[PDB]
RNA sequence: UAACCGGAGAGGGAACCCACU
C-alpha cells in the first residue's frame, strides 16, 4: 500500500501534532507507531497527514 | 506428565482493593493477543459480525 | 547528571539555583545558610540541591564524537 | 441395572452438574431446540443453567459401578444441588 | 615467540598503569573504574576467588 | 438548602505568593477550590519539540523533557488561546500554540551554559521567567556544552492544565489549613502538649489545644499559593474560579439536555 | 549512573538512571566506595500509611506528578552486534534486501535502513523492524537480517562499523529507550524493603500537610512490625533533620554519639513534633486525617525488575522442532509450562476435561492410525 | 549513496563507498560511527 | 504500552455521555446520576451542596475504580420533590457561592494594593 | 480463567476468576486471595490459562472458581480471610467508641452492593444524630446470622465473675439475627480459623453471598480508613524512661545471677540434675534465667504501651507482627541460638577475640541486652547475624525435601 | 587458545575435560551499578557441591570476624557458599620463606 | 468512440553462569 512506511501527522483529534510512521493501514483507518512513545494506535485517515 | 501449553500469559501480580473476589484485572495488551472461540448462532451472528 | 528543573515533590523551580548555590558554597556560607539564602523553606527544595550530585562535568571530561 | 435397582444417590454429583451443563450449552451453541421460552437472553451457558433449574435437559447419565454395571439416571429423575 | 597471555585491566602492564585522571579520560575510559578484569573477545572476565 | 455567602481577606500578597482567608464556606468547597489550584489552571508550557542536532552528551528526550519543565509567562494569553485539539487549524497556528527556537554551539574552551535565556520566542509577551527580576538571580540551567558540541531545536507550546502533566501545574506549594488549634478533633493527639502550635493558632503557652465543641463546623480556611512564575498568584485564583464556575455550568447544560430530552 | 564513560561503552544490558542523587543520611564508609560520585537511588518523601489499599501487602503507592516531573525516570539501553563473513561462496554482507532480488523476507519495514544495510542513529524503531540488513548468497539471495528484539520499542542510539580480528565488517547498534516508573515497577530500600507500584496518584489526589507538601511514596505500615527494620524508621527521620538542618546525616552502625533522642531534640527545633509524625490531611475530602502520619525523607532505590520485561502471552504462536509443543521463554515466544504440579491440582479438582484441555488440545493435538489386529502404527 | 560516516579517533568525517575496508585516511583508526539520521524526529516534552 | 494516555482522564469519547440518569428502583424518589471524565474535583462539592436541601433525604457519590473515570451520585428526597431538581438546585446554588466569592475576591486584591 | 502461582501446593493454588479489563500493565487480584495463593506483590509473577472449549469453560465455572473455594476440606477451614488493612481497620472501626456523622454514613453506605437503600435509625438521636460502626457492619452482614466469638484481650476472669453479657472491655463478640450487638472484631472473628464469622456465613449462606460479604467489607473498610488512617512511627517503638529503668533493672539483676551460678559452677558447688550431666545442667540453669528475663522485660514492655499505639494497634488486631516482635523492638533482642544451643567457640575455647577464654557469660555467647530502637553494639551485630543465618539456610534446604 | 578458553567460558582446565573441570570461575562481570562492579571483583567461593541438605558449610562462622561480610550473601541455594570481601580485608600474595 | 499493474510462517540445539518469587 502507499501509505505504509510513510511518516505521517496526526492532524485531528487529542493525538494532535503527534509524528508516527505508518505500519499498516486499510481506507478505514490505520495503525501508526508514535516517535514519542513506545505505543501503536489505530487512527482514521481523516486525522492523518503526510510529511515529507 | 507436565508440558508448555497455548493460551496463557504470565506477569507481575499487584493489589486492588477495588473489585471482588472472583474478578482480575488484565492489560490490554493481554487480552487483545489471547483468543476464545465463539461457535456462531442467530443470537449472537449480528454481535460476531460487528467484531 | 544535571540538576532537575523543578522539585519532584513541591513544583518550585530548583534548576536555576544550582550554580548560585556553588558560588555560595564557595564563601563563608555553610548549606543551611545558602539554602534559605536562595529561599528554600521546604526540605522538599532543600533535599534538590542538597544531595544533588553533579555528574554533567564528569561528562563533559571526554571528547565528543564530532568536531 | 432396572428402575428397581436403583442404588446410588439420587442427588446429582458437583462433577455431574458441570458437564451436563458444558455438554449441553455446547449443543445449545450448535442450535440446538432449547427446552425453555427464553427471556431474551443469549449465552448458552446461561440457557443450560435455565433449562438445569426448569429440569428440562434432555439428557440422561450412565453411572458405571465398579463391579461393570451400570445405571441411567434422568437428569429429571435426581436432585438438583443448587 | 611463545603465546599472548590476557592481562588484567589497571595492572602493572596494563596500558593504564600509574596515569592521571586526564589522561584517562583522553582514552575514553573511566577514572572511578578500579580494574581487575580481563577483557577476552570485548567482554570483561573476573576471577572470582 | 441554599447557598452560604462566603467572604475573604488577603493577609499577604507577593510576587511569589498570595496568603488569605476564606469564612463561611464549606470544606468540600474549600478543598476543591485548593484542589483546581493545582490541576485544572490553563497554562502555556511547550509541549513539541523537534530536535535537528544534538551532539550534547544529554540525548533527545532528556533535553526535551527539561523543556517542558521550563515555566513561561502566560498571564493573559492564555485565556484567548484554544486548546490545540480543539482548534481548526492544521499543524500549529499562532491561535493555538507559541514557537520557540534554540541554536546554541560552543566554540570557545569554555564550558558554555545553554540556560532558558537561550530560547528565542515567537511572541514577545510569551517568554521565560527571565522577565523581570531586578526589585541578579540566574536562569534555568537546560545542558552544559563542550567545544565542538551543539544542539538546534524548534518547539512549539500548548495551553494544558496539570491534570495531563505536571509541567502544566501553575503552583509549587498550597498550604491549606483548617482549625488550627484542635476544636473539632478531626485529629486525635496522644500526647498533644507534643504538639507545635501552627502560625494561625490563637492560644497561650499554657494551653495546648482548643477545648472541643459538638456544634462547630470547619470555616475558617487559611490557604497559602506559591507560584512557579508562569502566572501571578493574584490570577491563578480567579482562573481556578472561573474554571471551576465555567466546569459546573456545563455539566448543567448537559444535565438540562438529558432532563428534557427524557420527558 | 553505573560508570561515567557510559556513552562510549557498547554493552547489552544497560541501566542509566536520569536524576541520581546521592543520599541525606550517609555512613563514612560510603566515601571509600565512591557512592556520592556514582549513586542508585533518589532521597524520596515516604509517608507511612494506610491510604487506599494499594499498597498492603508490600506494595507501594506513587505520586503522578512527581514521576512527571523525572522522579525515578531511567532509560535503557541494549545493543546488538553482527558480523559478516563463512563459506567458499557463501558470503554474508551488509545490504538492503530487495523483494525482487532476496528469497525470504519479512513484512517488516525495511525502508528505514540506510543503503549500506544499517540505520543511522536518531530513527524510532519499534518490534519486528530491521536494523541490521544483511543477506547471504544463495547457491538468488536468502537474508539473514536481525530484528529488534519484540515488545523492546525504542530508538536507536548510535552504530558503529569497524573490523574484527579476522577481517571482516562488524557492527554494533545500541539502542535508546527510556522507561517511565508505572505501575508493578519494582522499588526498594536501603533495609531490605521491596516493593512493586500499585497505583499512582496525581499530586491533588495524593495527601498534604500544612504545606503543600505531599509524600512521594507511600509505603504500608504492615511491613514494619514483623521485618522488624527500625533502621529505616530512624533514617526517615534523621532525613528529616538533614534536610532541615544542612548536614548530611551520620548513620555509621556503632557510632554511640547518637541515637533517637538526640535526632528527636534536634527536630523539635525546626517546628515539628519531635517523633516525626505530622497531621496530614486527606487529598480527596479535605479532612485532616485522625491519625497524625509519619513523613521523611527516605533513600529509596529502582531495580531492574520492570513489569514491561516480564509480560508476555501467547496464543498458538510457534512450535518446537523434536515434539511440536510450544516454545519456552518470553523472547521465542514461548508457552507457560502446565506443569506435574498443576496437572495434579487440577486432577484434586476433579476436572478432567479442562485436564485433557490442557494436556492435549491445547500443547500438541495429533492424530495416528493404527491397525485393529497388532497395535503397531499403520 | 556516498554514507559519510565519522572517525572515532580524529574526528573527521570521511565517504566510503560500499563493500570497503574500514579505515579513516588519516592516523588509519578503525572504528567509525555513522551520523545522526536527516529524517525528523519529534518529542513530548512528557 | 499499556499506559492510557493523559488526556484520557477529562475528554469523552465520541458516543459518550457526560452524564446518565438512572431511576433506583429499592426506594422510592432516589436516582443514579452517572457522570464521565470527572472525579471527586466535581463530586464532593455536589455531595456537600446537597446536603444543605433538607428536602435531601440521601446524597452520596463514589468512584468505582480509580483507573476508570466516572462518578456515581445516589440522591434521595422526600415525596414532593425530585431529585433531579434537588441537583440542578445544589448547582446553581453552587454555581452563585462561587461568583460570589470570585467578586469578593477580587474586591479584596484590589483593596490590599495600596489600601 | 484460570489463575496461579507457581509452587501450586494445594487445590486453592488454581482458582477460576473473572476477567475485568484495567488499564496497565499488571494482573491485579483482590486482597483476601493473596491468602490462598501465598502471594507477596514483592515482584511476585502468576501466570493465566484461558479455558478454549464452551464445556471446559462451563466446568471451571461450575468446580474451581474461587468464591466456590472458599472452605478447604484440608481442615475444615475457610482460607480465605480479611488480612493486613481492612482487618486493622475492622477493629478499629467496631470499637465502643466510633461514632459517624451523617455525612460519613451516606459515604459509607455508598459501597454496600448489598444495601437496600434504606439508612438505619442511628444509635444516638439527640443532641446530634451519630451511628456507630457496629451498627454499620450490622448492615454488612448478611441474612440473619448468628454466632458467638471473644476478642484476643478477652480476660479470662470476665466470664467467671460478673459482667458476662456485658462486658467493660467490649470483648465477647455475638453476631444475633445477622446483625452485630456487641464486641471487637480481630482475627480470631474475621480470619481464617474454624467457627469464624466469615465461615459462618459460607454455611449458613451461599457462596455468592459470602462473595459480596468479603467485598462489601473490603470497600467500607478502606473506605473509613480515609477518615481514620493507620500509620507506624519512632513514636511507637519509644517507651517511657519509667520503663527503660525497670528493663535494665531486670537485665542487671539476671545478668548478676549469671555469674552467681558460674561461680557455683566453678568452686564445684552445683549438684547435677538427674538425668543430666553438669554440663547441660549449668546450660539448663542458664538459660532457664535469660529467658525469664527476656519473658519478664517484654511483659514490662507490654505493659507499657498506650492504647494509642499502632505496634499494638496491628498485634491486638492479629493482622501483623507478634507480642514478642514489640518486646523485640522495645525492651530487648534475646539470646541468639546456634542449633538450640548459645553461640558456640568457633574460636579456641572462647567466640570473637574480644573475649576472655572460658567466658560463659551472657555477652560473650549470644544474649543481647539492647533492643533494636537502642542498636547493637558490633559484637551482639555479629551474633544475631549469625542467628539469622542459620533460619536463612533452613529456608533453603527445605524446599527440596518438602517438595519431593 | 588455552588461557583465552579458560578464561572465556570458565571450563577451568583443558577443553577435553569440559565437564570434568570445575566452572563459575571466571564470570562475566556484572556491569549494572558501581556497588555491584565492586562486590563482583571481591568475592569467594565455596567449592563444596550445591543442592547438598549439610547446612554446616553454609553457616557463618566465628572465623568471619573483619575478614568476610557477614552480611552479604545470596539467598538462593548458595547461602554462605558464595561470599564476598570485608572493606579492610587483604589477601596475602606469597614470598618466600628463605 | 477507450482505460496496465499483485509474490508471504518464519527461525536450531547443547552446556555454563547470574538473577527473581
Ligand atoms: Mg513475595
Ligand atoms: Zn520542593
Ligand atoms: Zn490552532
Ligand atoms: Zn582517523
Amino acid at each position: 500500500n502507499e501509505l505504509i512506511g510513510q511518516t505521517v501527522r496526526i492532524s485531528q483529534g487529542p493525538y494532535k501534532g503527534y509524528i508516527g510512521v505508518v505500519k499498516d493501514a486499510t481506507e478505514s483507518t490505520a495503525r501508526v507507531e508514535l516517535h514519542s512513545t513506545c505505543q501503536t494506535i489505530s487512527v482514521d485517515r481523516q486525522r492523518l497527514t503526510t510529511v515529507g | 506428565m507436565g508440558k508448555r501449553v497455548d493460551f496463557s500469559a504470565r506477569t507481575v501480580i499487584t493489589p486492588d482493593p477495588n473489585l471482588s473476589i472472583d474478578q482480575v484485572g488484565v492489560p490490554r495488551s493481554i487480552a487483545a493477543n489471547m483468543t476464545f472461540a465463539e461457535i456462531v448462532t442467530p443470537f449472537n451472528i449480528d454481535r460476531l459480525q460487528e467484531l | 547528571m544535571i540538576i532537575p528543573v523543578r522539585c519532584f515533590t513541591c513544583g518550585k523551580i530548583v534548576g536555576n539555583k544550582w550554580e548560585a548555590y556553588l558560588g555560595l558554597l564557595q564563601a563563608e556560607y555553610t548549606e543551611g545558610d545558602a539554602l534559605d539564602a536562595l529561599g528554600l523553606k521546604r526540605y522538599c527544595c532543600r533535599r534538590m540541591l542538597l544531595a544533588h550530585v553533579d555528574l554533567i562535568e564528569k561528562l563533559l571530561n571526554y571528547a565528543p564524537l564530532e568536531k | 441395572q432396572a428402575n428397581q435397582k436403583r442404588i446410588t444417590t439420587p442427588y446429582m454429583t458437583k462433577y455431574e452438574r458441570a458437564r451436563v451443563l458444558g455438554t449441553r450449552a455446547l449443543q445449545i451453541a450448535m442450535c440446538a431446540p432449547v427446552m425453555v421460552e427464553l427471556e431474551g437472553e443469549t449465552d448458552p451457558l446461561l440457557i443450560a443453567m435455565k433449562e438445569l433449574k426448569a429440569r428440562k435437559i434432555p439428557i440422561i447419565i450412565r453411572r458405571y459401578l465398579p463391579d461393570g454395571s451400570y445405571e441411567d439416571w434422568g437428569v429429571d429423575e435426581l436432585i438438583i444441588s443448587d | 615467540f611463545i603465546g599472548k597471555i590476557p592481562i588484567m585491566l589497571r595492572s602493572t602492564y596494563c596500558l593504564l598503569n600509574g596515569l592521571t585522571d586526564r589522561d584517562l579520560c583522553e582514552l575514553n575510559e573511566c577514572p572511578l573504574d578500579p580494574g581487575g578484569y580481563f577483557i577476552i573477545n570485548g567482554s570483561e572476565k573476573v576471577l572470582i576467588a | 438548602p441554599y447557598a452560604n455567602q462566603p467572604t475573604v481577606r488577603i493577609t499577604e500578597l507577593t510576587d511569589e505568593n498570595v496568603k488569605f482567608i476564606i469564612e463561611n464556606t464549606d470544606l468540600a468547597v474549600a478543598n476543591s477550590i485548593r484542589r483546581v489550584f493545582i490541576a485544572e489552571v490553563p497554562i502555556i508550557a511547550i509541549d513539541w519539540v523537534q530536535i535537528d542536532a544534538n551532539s550534547s552528551v544529554l540525548h533527545d528526550e532528556f533535553i526535551a523533557h527539561r523543556l517542558g519543565l521550563i515555566p513561561l509567562t502566560s498571564d493573559d494569553i492564555v485565556d484567548k488561546l484554544q486548546y490545540s485539539r480543539d482548534c481548526t487549524c492544521e499543524e500549529f497556528c499562532p491561535e493555538c500554540s507559541v514557537e520557540f527556537t534554540l541554536d546554541v554551539r560552543c566554540n570557545e574552551d569554555q564550558t558554555r551554559h545553554v540556560t532558558s535565556r537561550d530560547l528565542i520566542s515567537n511572541s514577545p509577551r510569551v517568554i521565560p521567567v527571565t522577565s523581570r527580576n531586578r526589585d541578579e538571580q540566574d536562569d534555568i540551567l537546560i545542558v552544559k556544552l563542550r567545544k565542538g558540541q551543539e544542539l538546534r531545536l524548534r518547539a512549539y507550546a500548548k495551553k494544558g492544565f496539570g491534570k495531563e502533566h505536571a509541567k502544566w501545574n501553575p503552583t509549587a506549594g498550597v498550604a491549606f489549613e483548617y482549625d488550627p488549634d484542635n476544636a473539632l478533633r478531626h485529629t486525635v493527639y496522644p500526647k498533644p502538649e507534643e504538639w507545635p502550635k501552627s502560625e494561625y493558632s490563637e492560644l497561650d503557652e499554657d494551653e495546648s489545644q482548643a477545648p472541643y465543641d459538638p456544634n462547630g463546623k470547619p470555616e475558617r480556611f487559611y490557604y497559602n499559593v506559591e507560584s512557579c512564575g508562569s502566572l501571578r498568584p493574584e490570577t491563578i485564583v480567579l482562573s481556578a474560579l472561573s474554571g471551576l464556575k465555567k466546569k459546573l455550568s456545563d455539566l448543567q447544560t448537559q444535565l438540562s439536555h438529558e432532563i428534557q430530552s427524557d420527558v | 549512573v553505573y560508570i561515567t564513560n557510559f556513552h562510549v561503552r557498547m554493552d547489552t544490558l544497560a541501566h542509566v538512571l536520569y536524576y541520581p542523587q546521592k543520599p541525606l543520611v550517609t555512613t563514612r564508609s560510603m566515601e571509600y566506595l565512591r557512592f556520592r560520585e556514582l549513586p542508585a537511588g533518589i532521597n524520596s518523601i515516604v509517608a507511612i500509611a494506610s491510604y487506599t489499599g494499594y499498597n498492603q501487602e508490600d506494595s507501594v503507592i506513587m505520586n503522578r506528578s512527581a514521576v512527571d516531573r523525572g522522579f525515578f525516570r531511567s532509560v535503557f539501553y541494549r545493543s546488538y552486534k553482527e558480523q559478516e563473513s563463512k563459506g567458499f561462496d557463501q558470503e554474508e554482507v551488509f545490504e538492503k534486501p530487495t523483494r525482487e532480488t532476496c528469497q525470504g523476507m519479512r513484512h517488516a519495514i525495511y525502508d528505514k535502513l540506510d543503503d549500506d544495510g544499517l540505520i543511522a542513529p536518531g530513527v524510532r524503531v519499534s518490534g519486528d523492524d530491521v536494523i541490521i540488513g544483511k543477506t547471504v548468497t544463495l547457491p538468488t539471495k536468502r537474508d539473514c537480517s536481525t530484528f529488534l528484539r519484540t515488545s523492546e520499542t525504542g530508538i536507536v542510539d548510535q552504530v558503529m562499523v569497524t573490523l574484527n580480528q579476522e577481517g571482516y565488517k562488524f557492527c554494533k547498534i545500541r539502542v535508546r529507550s527510556v522507561r517511565i516508573p508505572q505501575i508493578g515497577d519494582k522499588f526498594a530500600s536501603r533495609h531490605g524493603q521491596k516493593g512493586t507500584c500499585g497505583i499512582q496518584y496525581r499530586q491533588e489526589d495524593m495527601p498534604f500537610t500544612c504545606e503543600g507538601i505531599t509524600p512521594d511514596i507511600i509505603i504500608n505500615p504492615h511491613a514494619i512490625p514483623s521485618r522488624m527494620t527500625i533502621g529505616h524508621l530512624i533514617e526517615c527521620l534523621q532525613g528529616k533533620v538533614s534536610a532541615n538542618k544542612g548536614e548530611i546525616g551520620d548513620a555509621t552502625p556503632f557510632n554511640d554519639a547518637v541515637n533517637v533522642q538526640k535526632i528527636s531534640n534536634l527536630l523539635s527545633d525546626y517546628g515539628y513534633h519531635l517523633r516525626g509524625n505530622e497531621v496530614l490531611y486527606n487529598g480527596f475530602t479535605g479532612r485532616k486525617i485522625t491519625s497524625q502520619i509519619f513523613i521523611g525523607p527516605t533513600y529509596y532505590q529502582r531495580l531492574k525488575h520492570m513489569v514491561d520485561d516480564k509480560i508476555h502471552s501467547r496464543a498458538r504462536g510457534p512450535i518446537q522442532i523434536l515434539n511440536r509443543q510450544p516454545m519456552e521463554g518470553r523472547s521465542r515466544d514461548g508457552g507457560l509450562r502446565f506443569g506435574e504440579m498443576e496437572r495434579d491440582c487440577q486432577i484434586a479438582h476433579g476436572a478432567a476435561q479442562f485436564l485433557r484441555e490442557r494436556l492435549f488440545e491445547a500443547s500438541d493435538p495429533y492424530q495416528v492410525h493404527v491397525c485393529n489386529l497388532c497395535g503397531i502404527m499403520a | 549513496q556516498p554514507m559519510i560516516y565519522i572517525c572515532g579517533e580524529c574526528h573527521t568525517e570521511n565517504e566510503i563507498k560500499s563493500r570497503d575496508p574500514i579505515r579513516c585516511r588519516e592516523c588509519g583508526y578503525r572504528i567509525m560511527y555513522k551520523k545522526r539520521t536527516k529524517r525528523l524526529v519529534v518529542f513530548d516534552a512528557r | 504500552m499499556n499506559a492510557p494516555p493523559a488526556f484520557e482522564s477529562f475528554l469523552l469519547f465520541e458516543g459518550e455521555k457526560k452524564i446518565t440518569i438512572n431511576k433506583d428502583t429499592k426506594v422510592p424518589n432516589a436516582c443514579l446520576f452517572t457522570i464521565n471524565k470527572e472525579d471527586h474535583t466535581l463530586g464532593n462539592i455536589i455531595k456537600s451542596q446537597l446536603l444543605k436541601d433538607p428536602q435531601v433525604l440521601f446524597a452520596g457519590y463514589k468512584v468505582p475504580h480509580p483507573l476508570e473515570h466516572k462518578i456515581i451520585i445516589r440522591v434521595q428526597t422526600t415525596p414532593d420533590y425530585s431529585p433531579q431538581e434537588a441537583f440542578t438546585n445544589a448547582i446553581t446554588d453552587l454555581i452563585s457561592e462561587l461568583s460570589l466569592l470570585e467578586e469578593r475576591f477580587r474586591v479584596a486584591i484590589k483593596d490590599k494594593q495600596e489600601g | 480463567v484460570i489463575f496461579n502461582r507457581q509452587p501450586t501446593l494445594h487445590k486453592m493454588s488454581m482458582m477460576g476468576h473473572r476477567v475485568r479489563i484495567l488499564p496497565w500493565s499488571t494482573f491485579r487480584l483482590n486482597l483476601s486471595v493473596t491468602t490462598p495463593y501465598n502471594a507477596d506483590f514483592d515482584g511476585d509473577e502468576m501466570n493465566l490459562h484461558l479455558p478454549q472449549s464452551l464445556e471446559t469453560r462451563a466446568e471451571i465455572q461450575e468446580l474451581a472458581m474461587v468464591p466456590r473455594m472458599i472452605v478447604t476440606p484440608q481442615s475444615n477451614r475457610p482460607v480465605m480471610g480479611i488480612v493486613q488493612d481492612t482487618l486493622t481497620a475492622v477493629r478499629k472501626f467496631t470499637k465502643r467508641d466510633v461514632f459517624l456523622e451523617r455525612g460519613e454514613v451516606m459515604n459509607l453506605l455508598m459501597f454496600l452492593s448489598t444495601w437496600d437503600g434504606k439508612v438505619p435509625q442511628p444509635a444516638i438521636l439527640k443532641p446530634r444524630p451519630l451511628w456507630t460502626g457496629k451498627q454499620i457492619f450490622s448492615l454488612i452482614i448478611p441474612g440473619h446470622i448468628n454466632c458467638i466469638r471473644t476478642h484476643s484481650t478477652h480476660p479470662d476472669d470476665e466470664d467467671s465473675g460478673p459482667y458476662k453479657h456485658i462486658s467493660p472491655g467490649d470483648t465477647k463478640v455475638v453476631v444475633e439475627n445477622g446483625e452485630l450487638i456487641m464486641g471487637i472484631l480481630c482475627k480470631k472473628s474475621l480470619g481464617t480459623s474454624a467457627g469464624s464469622l466469615v465461615h459462618i456465613s459460607y454455611l449458613e449462606m451461599g457462596h455468592d453471598i459470602t462473595r459480596l460479604f468479603y467485598s462489601n467489607i473490603q470497600t467500607v473498610i478502606n473506605n473509613w480508613l480515609l477518615i481514620e488512617g493507620h500509620t507506624i512511627g519512632i513514636g511507637d517503638s519509644i517507651a517511657d524512661s519509667k520503663t527503660y529503668q525497670d528493663i535494665q533493672n531486670t537485665i542487671k539483676k539476671a545478668k548478676q545471677d549469671v555469674i552467681e551460678v558460674i561461680e557455683k559452677a566453678h568452686n564445684n558447688e552445683l549438684e547435677p540434675t538427674p538425668g543430666n550431666t553438669l554440663r547441660q545442667t549449668f546450660e539448663n540453669q542458664v538459660n532457664r534465667i535469660l529467658n525469664d528475663a527476656r519473658d519478664k522485660t517484654g511483659s514490662s514492655a507490654q505493659k507499657s504501651l498506650s492504647e494509642y499505639n499502632n505496634f499494638k494497634s496491628m498485634v491486638v488486631s492479629g493482622a501483623k507482627g507478634s507480642k514478642i516482635n514489640i518486646s523485640q523492638v522495645i525492651a530487648v533482642v534475646g539470646q541468639q541460638n546456634v542449633e538450640g544451643k548459645r553461640i558456640p567457640f568457633g574460636f579456641k575455647h572462647r567466640t570473637l577475640p574480644h573475649f576472655i577464654k572460658d567466658d560463659y557469660g551472657p555477652e560473650s555467647r549470644g544474649f543481647v541486652e539492647n533492643s533494636y530502637l537502642a542498636g547493637l553494639t558490633p559484637t551482639e551485630f555479629f551474633f544475631h547475624a549469625m542467628g539469622g543465618r542459620e533460619g536463612l539456610i533452613d529456608t533453603a534446604v527445605k524446599t527440596a525435601e518438602t517438595g519431593y | 587458545d588455552g588461557l583465552k578458553y579458560s578464561l572465556a567460558t570458565g571450563n577451568w582446565g583443558d577443553q577435553k575435560k569440559a565437564h570434568q573441570a570445575r566452572a563459575g570461575v571466571s564470570q562475566v562481570l556484572n556491569r549494572l551499578t558501581f556497588a555491584s562492579t565492586l562486590s563482583h571483583l571481591r568475592r569467594l567461593n565455596s567449592p563444596i557441591g550445591r543442592d547438598g541438605k549439610l547446612a554446616k558449610p553454609r553457616q557463618l562462622h566465628n572465623t568471619l570476624w573483619g575478614m568476610v561480610c557477614p552480611a552479604e550473601t545470596p539467598e538462593g541455594h548458595a547461602v554462605g557458599l558464595v561470599k564476598n570481601l570485608a572493606l579492610m580485608a587483604y589477601i596475602s600474595v606469597g614470598s618466600q620463606p628463605s
